[PDB]
């Protein structure tokens, strides 16, 4: 049977500069339209209406702090599709009520799905184990814990990060005086599992480096591989031996040392995304009830962590007006907490 | 009774669909066109 | 292996291991059905949305 | 028409320079007009 | 030898072994659901309905069984606070009795089908191989399980022959167990309508009859069965569990955001209600219709019952716990004895002012009172020196309307910022600290927990469909790719197809 | 010898054509007073 | 601080007194740290989905490299065959030795960047401050998401070190 | 309690890198 | 300080019954051949 | 409106401009494969 | 009537390491929430 | 290799400057007509530096309610004189 499905087959899976594939039709308009979204954004498009931010090129904002922002507080989690009952097919209020942002998440969420599908596409063609494609579930475990469900379960995409540097940068900040989200186990997992990954990183590369075979003549180094030879340019030996003396342990086995490699940064970010799927709810990791039960009772009891809630607690304070504007707060000096002088 | 928002949950499916159609109508051609030697 | 009185009843049940439909058999028939279950489920999910809103649909408690 | 008239380390230099005209025109634009703070 | 984390996979290719396994993990599935059932009954307070329901003590597995009609003890009381009931043998205590006997049975049907597992019905007749015919085993079992969706719907849910479920006014206040009859039109797709309920379970049920007629008798497509790996359990493994991470998915989202089968009386007020002012308005709404009638302030706020104040009050909104703040909402806040009675602030020009409620995002909150039109008049100052706000310079007093406190008014300052500091709150209730040991700090609901564990869950058995799903898939280099991969087949050009050696 | 509108040339366009666009209006941009 | 929760007390104030978030050295360092955790990722990965088959799928994989063989225990051809096809060809290292160094230098480089920002933010040269850049015809200020993390940078800063201050600047 | 909870585990684990640094399987090379 | 004393049992269970699970592992695997 | 008008003409003369310079090998590519 | 499927199973000492690493380093990083 | 020209090839030959050499400015002054003409501004609906606010008002435009949020825009964009 040759019919047209095998004749498409065929065309998508042709070798070509740039791999097509049937996922190639989901993956690149849902790519494009992601990428061509946030570029039309941070180019031409403010955020008065939704936040009383400028927010584009447009107005004067710079690389740093040019954002595509999330939709009012009012539009709940409205879809925001541009013929949806909000905008109702005009393209410039769609663009004032915040319809770029759910424009972006959800273009880039079936992009990130068909980038995956990509990689077990390729992966079956050319004969390989599919565990790029498994590590790659952790950056969309990430995505969709930050960017969906943490908004879904508070009171709208309002409060999900708008797609910006310094727009992120307030998101961290918000973690941090209204989560307390330092404090969260899961979120340490994750710092433990990006900061081994880079150290594993950094240490694999210089060891490899550091442990060559003179296979050829030249100061430069790199000339001595070539791609299909038989024997490992490296002595995983010597590297064994020094790092049994510098350290007291060290690998063995390349095998395990690479899947090693995958496993901890891996890991590491899908614990911080179940952290914040607790975020959602506002199940946080706020406090230690023992320690408020003894500084609330002893005012000489202080501690690291009865220091960083004052800080939180300036936080929330000084920035929930400009940072909610729906809420319609308003705080006379007179309420604001300060120390001394400051 | 057809309210505004269902006449634009049809708009939309309208739009999917030759949105859908056409890319499948190209790719399906171009593909019957320059097809593979064996 | 060992015969039951309840194994020979079902044995017809687990007798046509591998057996296949030539071809693409019903494979188009499937297709339409999917279609229309991802219209469902838009409409549904649109409707819990208040994205798809309709006369005498209330989605909120009040609707008891 | 024919590839190789024009040498690369000319394409590079004069796509180089472009690309400092151009974002040199952005750094002049962060102390003058909007976004400057004047 | 195995590793520790494949030790399970000799089971693969041993049917009654696995059918062994599968009635273990039913036995202690069920033997959970009957231990959790009877540790609930042994710490469940049923003596008030108003002010200690269950979600403010931590039960999880009881509204479950209320929710489809159980709602009584054998003991004599039921839920919904009525005495000398007698609830015939599907108490609460013969359900978990029931799932206890059912674990054991389960538990000995485990052990013959370990012994006896080389059953002939395991073999495929050709070859003498084990072997399961997965297309027709699922026509069957959808078939039963479409049997089991219509008869739920047309005779439990309905009423003819069963006991219905729970269902109660957009308030809940007088929630019960009613018949609900099926709603066909487009309102059955309202998640607040517990019509559709009944109208999906009916229809969903004769579409998987007639689905699993189907399956059971038209064979799968040499091309489906060749794609989707049909002779391969670990492909049933891989659609299976992204099944149930979608489910998982829907059952959180209608616990977070309401429906018709997540009830309030149940399982807790929404954080939602607290964001909109849901029960607010209505308590408004009731007084001004008392006052309009012609009643006076004591009369109107008297009238309004206890359980919906209680509903207006962060306490109970479940976006306001902490992940390790563990156990009943009653070892925060207290248990809730009596409403105190609406609070009314004025100050000395007699105006009345409001104090500003807490947001959930916030775990404390400054104490700041506004006029109707939302203008500051005073607060609770944190430096002193510039203070112009302050209760004593305003002269704010506090009066109680309704509750307990009815007719009641206070004017010293520290007594006023005392019920202000509760106003943000919402209503003021008196609670019991002392017999729970209760420490002061808020706690989450059972809504607020399910919807945790299920969305955790979910993500989780992504990651479960992925790895199962390339297992099925890349079976054939599971252990290493091929040792004689040509350099040709991964090199460019070679072929025009990728991957495909006739194209060279 | 070798084609000039390929797949490839798809795809270097649709990145390329609003690139350029973009860039004309961004410099414009600097010229804009308050 | 020598402690956990001290760690953060330390990097809050650290971001009250030197907006260290807007500052393009510890932007390198995020960098470095984000990206060697995905090159990490990356490596292993790759390396992990071209092994050789030398091993029954009972048995562990890593039981068919032998420490100290002579032989390469991955295809790297076959690994740079899949990555490049992923991206395009010339995207992907078929040197083992250049991909290796590219795996020491990204995150190396990155972290000197993140212990210079450190080190220069103790001489007060701080991120980039674009409070009230913006500002309309008549000269209102504009905010800007740059605004914003300013209100929670002054709620971090008026509250640290509550008892510590009697005059008005923080001038260390 | 809290305490002698902390301190155990943390001394469970310097016993650890003992074990693990001098009562490691050797490697071996062929 | 008042800590939650259920604390100790948690803590002690979660060492105590996955390192054991680990040792049973192990110390068959030396008794084979 | 005009200014669409002044927007898309440089670009339209600009497809123009292209479509001279290459239609002779643009026909000549679409011969081949055909 | 032996059953056929049956196979050893091995935890080297290399993994008994590991894996009382990883259980005493999550001890010792979540009890102090489980005594709060 | 692929089949496609190499692109050494391609953006060293003499017809693809000619090309391009008219292409690539038409482009860029296209973009910055878009702009120049204060045409970016209507088709997104980003406020110009005198629109932000009415001449004494200091309150921002918030946009409150969902399915009249066309209309507030709309009546915001009025009491601009
Ligand atoms: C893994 C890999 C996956 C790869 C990525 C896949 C990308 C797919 C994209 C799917 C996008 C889903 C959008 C969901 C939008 C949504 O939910 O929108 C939310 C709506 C509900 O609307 C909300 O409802 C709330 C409660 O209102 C109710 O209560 C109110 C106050 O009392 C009133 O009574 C009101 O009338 C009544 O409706 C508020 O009104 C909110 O403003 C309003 O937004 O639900 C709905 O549309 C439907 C809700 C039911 C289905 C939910 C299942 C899916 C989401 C699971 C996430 C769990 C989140 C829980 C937190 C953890
Ligand atoms: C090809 C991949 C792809 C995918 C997966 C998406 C996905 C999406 N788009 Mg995007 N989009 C794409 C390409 C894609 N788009 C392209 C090429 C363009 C340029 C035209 C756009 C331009 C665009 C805009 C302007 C918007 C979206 C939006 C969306 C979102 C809602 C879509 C929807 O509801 O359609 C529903 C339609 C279908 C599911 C079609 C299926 C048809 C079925 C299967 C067949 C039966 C139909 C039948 C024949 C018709 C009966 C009609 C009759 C009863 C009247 C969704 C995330 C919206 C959004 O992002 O909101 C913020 C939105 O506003 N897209
Ligand atoms: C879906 C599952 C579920 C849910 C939502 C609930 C919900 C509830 N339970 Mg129930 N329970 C369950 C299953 C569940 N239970 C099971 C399976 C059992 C048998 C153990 C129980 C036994 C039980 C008892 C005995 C009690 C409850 C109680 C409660 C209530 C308080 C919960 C609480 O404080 O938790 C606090 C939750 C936590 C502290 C979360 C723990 C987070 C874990 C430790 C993280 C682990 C991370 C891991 C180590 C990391 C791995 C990393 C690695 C992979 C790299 C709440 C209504 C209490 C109640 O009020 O009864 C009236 C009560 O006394 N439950
Ligand atoms: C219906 C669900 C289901 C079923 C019948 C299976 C079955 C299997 N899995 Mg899959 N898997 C699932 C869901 C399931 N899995 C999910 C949700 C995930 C993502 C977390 C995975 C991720 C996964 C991986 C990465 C691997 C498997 C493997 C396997 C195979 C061997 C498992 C083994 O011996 O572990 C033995 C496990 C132990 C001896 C101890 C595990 C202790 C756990 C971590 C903590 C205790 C949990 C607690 C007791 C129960 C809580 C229940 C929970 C639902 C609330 C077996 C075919 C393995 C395989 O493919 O082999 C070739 C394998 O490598 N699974
Ligand atoms: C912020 C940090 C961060 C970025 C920017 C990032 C980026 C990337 N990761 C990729 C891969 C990976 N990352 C991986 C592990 C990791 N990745 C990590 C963290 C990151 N990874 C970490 C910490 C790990 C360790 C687990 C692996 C294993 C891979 C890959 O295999 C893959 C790769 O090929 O790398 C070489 C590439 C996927 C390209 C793609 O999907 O095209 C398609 C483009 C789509 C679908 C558009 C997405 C749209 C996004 C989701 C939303 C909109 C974003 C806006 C356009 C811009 C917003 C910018 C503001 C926020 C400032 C891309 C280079
Ligand atoms: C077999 C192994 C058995 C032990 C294994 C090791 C035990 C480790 C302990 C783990 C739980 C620790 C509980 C906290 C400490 C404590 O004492 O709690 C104590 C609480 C009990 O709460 C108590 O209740 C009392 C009244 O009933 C009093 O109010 C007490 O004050 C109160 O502490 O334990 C629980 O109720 C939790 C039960 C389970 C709840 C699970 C809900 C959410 C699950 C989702 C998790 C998904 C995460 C996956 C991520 C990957
Ligand atoms: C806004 C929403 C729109 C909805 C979707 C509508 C558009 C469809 C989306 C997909 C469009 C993809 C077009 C790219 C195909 C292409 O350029 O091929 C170019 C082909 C083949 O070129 C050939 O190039 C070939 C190599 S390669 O395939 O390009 O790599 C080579 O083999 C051959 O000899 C040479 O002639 O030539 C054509 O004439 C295509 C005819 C189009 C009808
Ligand atoms: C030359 C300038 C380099 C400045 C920074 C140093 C980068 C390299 C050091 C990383 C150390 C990692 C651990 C050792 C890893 C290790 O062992 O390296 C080994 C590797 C190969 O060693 P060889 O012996 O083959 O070559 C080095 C000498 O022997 C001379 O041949 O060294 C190099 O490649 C040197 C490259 C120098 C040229 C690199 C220039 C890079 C500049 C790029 C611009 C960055 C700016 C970014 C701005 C955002
Ligand atoms: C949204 C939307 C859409 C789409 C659109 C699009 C698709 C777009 C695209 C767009 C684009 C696509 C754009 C682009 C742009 C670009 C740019 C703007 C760039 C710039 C660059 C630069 C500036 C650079 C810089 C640098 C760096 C970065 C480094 C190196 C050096 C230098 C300095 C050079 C549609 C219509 C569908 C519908 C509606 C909505
Ligand atoms: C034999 C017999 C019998 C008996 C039986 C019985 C008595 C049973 C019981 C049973 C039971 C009594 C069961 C139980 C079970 C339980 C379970 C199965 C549980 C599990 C759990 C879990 C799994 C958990 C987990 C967790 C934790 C711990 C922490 C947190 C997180 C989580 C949730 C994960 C009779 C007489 C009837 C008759 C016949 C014979
Ligand atoms: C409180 C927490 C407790 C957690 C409980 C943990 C239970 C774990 C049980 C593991 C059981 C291992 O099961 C054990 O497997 C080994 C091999 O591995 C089998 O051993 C078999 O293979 C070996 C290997 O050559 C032969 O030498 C031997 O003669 C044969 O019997 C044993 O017959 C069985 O007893
Ligand atoms: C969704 C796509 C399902 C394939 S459908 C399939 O396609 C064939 C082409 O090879 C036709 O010959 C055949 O008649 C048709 O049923
Ligand atoms: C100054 C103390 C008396 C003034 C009234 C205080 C507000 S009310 C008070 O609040 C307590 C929680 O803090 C409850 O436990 C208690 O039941 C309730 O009476
Ligand atoms: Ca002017
Ligand atoms: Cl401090
Ligand atoms: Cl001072
Ligand atoms: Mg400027």
């Amino acid at each position: 049977e040759r019919g047209w499905f095998d004749i498409l087959d065929d065309w998508l899976k042709r070798d070509r500069f740039v791999f097509v594939g049937w996922s190639g039709i989901l993956l690149f308009p849902c790519a494009y339209l992601a990428l061509g979204g946030w570029l039309t954004g941070t180019t031409f498009v403010t955020s008065w209406y939704t936040h009383g931010l400028a927010s584009s090129y447009l107005e004067g904002c710079n690389f740093l702090t040019v954002a595509v922002s999330t939709p009012a507080n009012s539009m709940g989690h409205s879809l925001l599709l541009l013929w949806g009952p909000e905008a109702q097919g005009d393209f410039t209020r769609w663009c004032q009520l915040g319809g770029l942002w759910t424009f972006i998440a959800l273009h880039g969420a079936f992009g990130l799905i068909g980038f995956m599908l990509r990689q077990f596409e390729i992966a079956r063609l050319v004969g390989v184990r599919p565990y790029n494609a498994i590590a790659f579930s952790a950056p969309i475990a990430v995505f969709v814990s930050v960017f969906l469900i943490y908004p879904l379960g508070q009171s709208s995409w309002f409060f999900a990060p708008s797609f910006g540097v310094a727009a992120i940068f307030r998101f961290l900040l918000f973690f941090q005086g209204f989560h307390n989200w330092t404090l969260n186990p899961f979120h340490m997992m994750g710092v433990a599992g990006v900061l081994g990954g880079a150290l594993l990183c950094a240490i694999h590369g210089a060891t490899v480096e550091n442990t060559l075979f003179q296979d050829g003549e030249g100061a430069s180094t790199f000339r001595a591989f070539n791609p299909t030879q038989a024997e490992e340019t490296y002595s995983m030996v010597t590297a064994n031996r020094f790092w049994s003396q510098i350290f007291g342990i060290a690998f063995s086995n390349k095998r395990w040392l690479h899947f090693f490699m995958l496993f901890v940064p891996v890991t590491g970010l899908w614990m911080s995304a179940i952290g914040v799927v607790g975020l959602a709810l506002n199940l946080r990791s706020y406090d230690f009830i023992s320690q408020e039960i003894r500084a609330a009772e002893d005012p000489e009891f202080e501690t690291f962590y009865t220091k960083n809630l004052l800080l939180n607690e300036g936080i929330r304070a000084w920035m929930a007006p400009q940072d909610q504007p729906h809420e319609n707060f308003v705080f006379p000096e007179e309420v604001l907490p300060r120390g001394n002088a400051l | 009774t057809i309210t505004p928002s269902l006449k634009g949950f049809f708009i939309g499916l309208l739009s999917g669909a030759v949105v859908l159609g056409l890319t499948f109508a190209v790719l399906i051609a171009i593909s019957q066109i320059d097809k593979v030697q064996r | 292996a060992r015969r039951t009185w309840l194994g020979d009843i079902l044995r017809p049940l687990n007798s046509e291991y591998g057996k296949v439909a030539p071809g693409w058999g019903t494979t188009p028939l499937m297709a339409v059905f999917m279609g229309l279950f991802l219209v469902f489920l838009l409409i549904i999910l649109e409707i819990y949305n208040s994205t798809l809103i309709l006369d005498g649909v209330n989605v909120s408690w009040k609707a008891l | 028409s024919e590839g190789g008239r024009i040498p690369l380390w000319i394409v590079a230099t004069v796509a180089g320079m472009g690309v400092i005209v151009i974002v040199g025109l952005f750094f002049y634009g962060a102390y003058a007009g909007l976004g400057s703070s004047l | 030898g195995l590793p520790w984390y494949r030790v399970h996979t000799v089971l693969i290719n041993d049917p009654g072994r696995l059918i062994a396994a599968h009635l273990m993990h039913t036995a202690l599935v069920a033997g959970w659901a009957g231990s959790m059932a009877l540790y609930e009954l042994a710490t469940f307070d049923p003596s008030d309905p108003v002010l200690n329901p269950m979600w403010r003590q931590g039960m999880f597995v009881l509204p479950f069984m209320a929710r489809l009609g159980v709602t009584g003890s054998w003991s004599g009381w039921s839920i919904t606070g009525e005495t000398g009931i007698d609830p015939g043998f599907w108490s609460f205590e013969g359900v978990a009795l029931a799932h206890i006997v059912l674990s054991g049975l389960l538990f000995l049907a485990a052990c013959w089908h370990w012994v006896y597992w080389d059953l002939e019905l395991f073999r495929d007749p050709r070859t003498g191989e084990p072997a399961l015919d997965l297309p027709k085993m699922f026509g069957i079992h959808l078939f039963l399980a479409g049997l089991l969706c219509f008869g739920f719907g047309a005779f439990h849910l309905t009423g003819l022959f069963g006991p219905g479920m729970w269902v109660s006014d957009p308030y809940g206040l007088t929630g019960s167990v009613q018949p609900v009859a099926p709603e066909w039109g487009p309102d059955g797709f309202n998640p607040y309508n517990p019509g559709g309920v009944v109208a999906h379970h009916i229809a969903a049920g004769i579409v998987g009859i007639i689905a699993g007629l189907f399956h059971i008798l038209v064979r799968p497509p040499q091309r489906l069965y060749k794609a989707l790996r049909m002779g391969n359990i670990e492909t049933v493994l891989s659609s299976s569990i992204a099944a149930v991470f979608f489910a998982a998915f829907v059952v959180a989202g209608t616990m977070w955001y309401g429906s018709a089968t997540t009830p309030i009386e149940l399982f807790g007020p929404t954080r939602y209600q607290w964001d909109s002012s849901y029960f607010q308005q209505e308590i408004n709404r009731r007084v001004q219709a008392s006052l309009a009638s012609g009643a006076t302030l004591e009369e109107a706020w008297s009238a309004i019952p206890e359980k919906l104040a209680f509903y207006d009050y962060i306490g109970n909104n479940p976006a306001k716990g902490g992940l390790f703040r563990t156990g009943p909402m009653n070892k925060g806040d207290g248990i809730a004895q009596a409403w105190k009675g609406h609070a009314v602030f004025r100050n000395k020009e007699g105006e009345e002012l409001f104090v500003r409620r807490m947001p959930a995002f916030f775990e404390s909150f400054p104490v700041i009172l506004t006029d109707k039109n939302g203008v500051v008049k005073a607060d609770i100052p944190f430096r002193r020196a510039e203070s112009k706000y302050s209760f004593e310079q305003q002269g704010v007093t506090v009066s109680f309307y309704g509750g307990e406190l009815n007719g009641q008014t206070f004017t010293d300052p520290p007594t006023v910022k005392s019920y202000a500091r509760k106003a943000i709150f919402g209503e003021i209730f008196e609670f019991d600290t002392e017999t729970l040991n209760s420490d002061g700090i808020f706690r989450t609901s059972p809504r607020g927990w399910f919807t945790f564990a299920h969305a955790v869950f979910a993500l989780l058995f992504f990651f479960g469909h992925i790895w199962h799903g390339a297992r099925t898939l890349f079976r054939d280099v599971f252990s290493g790719i091929d040792p004689e991969l040509s350099p040709e087949q991964v090199e460019w050009g070679f072929y025009q197809k990728v991957g495909d050696v006739t194209t060279r | 010898s070798y084609p000039i509108f390929t797949v490839r040339w798809v795809a270097v366009h649709t990145l390329a054509v609003p690139t350029i666009f973009f860039l004309g209006a961004i410099a414009a941009m600097q010229f804009i007073q308050r | 601080p020598l402690g956990i929760s001290g760690t953060f007390n330390f990097m809050i104030v650290f971001q009250a007194e030197h907006n260290i978030l807007m500052h393009p050295f510890h932007q390198l360092g995020v960098a470095g740290v984000f990206g060697g955790a995905l090159f990490c990722a990356m490596h292993g990965s790759l390396v992990t989905s071209s092994l050789i088959r030398e091993t029954t799928e009972t048995e562990s994989a890593n039981y068919g490299y032998k420490f100290g063989q002579e032989e390469e225990t991955y295809n790297i051809v076959a690994a740079h065959g899949y990555f490049g096809r992923l991206i395009f060809q010339y995207a992907s290292f078929n040197n083992s030795r250049s991909l290796h160094f590219f795996l020491a230098a990204w995150p190396v480089v990155g972290v000197w960047f993140a212990a210079l920002g450190i080190s220069t933010m103790a001489f007060n040269l701080n991120g980039f401050n674009f409070n009230h850049s913006v500002i309309d015809a008549k000269g209102n200020v504009i905010n800007t998401w740059a605004d914003i993390i300013n209100r929670a940078n002054l709620g971090m800063e008026v509250m640290h070190e509550r008892n510590a201050h009697n005059f008005p600047l923080d001038l260390a | 309690m809290e305490t002698i909870t902390y301190v155990f585990i943390f001394a469970c684990i310097i016993a650890l890198f003992f074990f693990a640094i001098f009562f490691r399987e050797p490697p071996r090379i062929t | 300080m008042e800590v939650n004393q259920l604390g100790l049992i948690a803590t002690a269970l979660f060492v105590l019954v996955p390192s054991v699970f680990l040792i049973i592992l192990y110390v068959q695997t030396e008794s084979q051949q | 409106d005009w200014r669409v008008l002044v927007v898309l003409l440089p670009v339209l003369l600009a497809a123009g401009w292209a479509v001279r310079n290459i239609l002779p090998y643009a026909v000549k590519q679409v011969q081949k494969l055909l | 009537e032996p059953n056929p499927n049956r196979q050893p199973v091995e935890l080297n000492r290399t993994s008994l390491y590991l894996g009382l690493l990883l259980i005493l380093v999550l001890a010792l990083l979540f009890s102090s929430y489980f005594f709060n | 290799t692929t089949g496609e020209r190499p692109f050494s090839d391609i953006i060293t030959s003499v017809r693809y400057w000619v090309i391009h050499s008219i292409t690539i400015p038409a482009l860029f002054i296209a973009g910055w007509l878009f702009v120049s003409t204060g045409l970016a501004y209507d088709v997104f609906g980003t406020p110009r530096p005198d629109s932000y606010y009415a001449q004494e008002q200091r309150s921002i435009p918030l946009v409150t309610d969902r399915f009249e949020a066309k209309q507030q825009v709309e009546t915001f964009l009025e009491q601009l004189k």
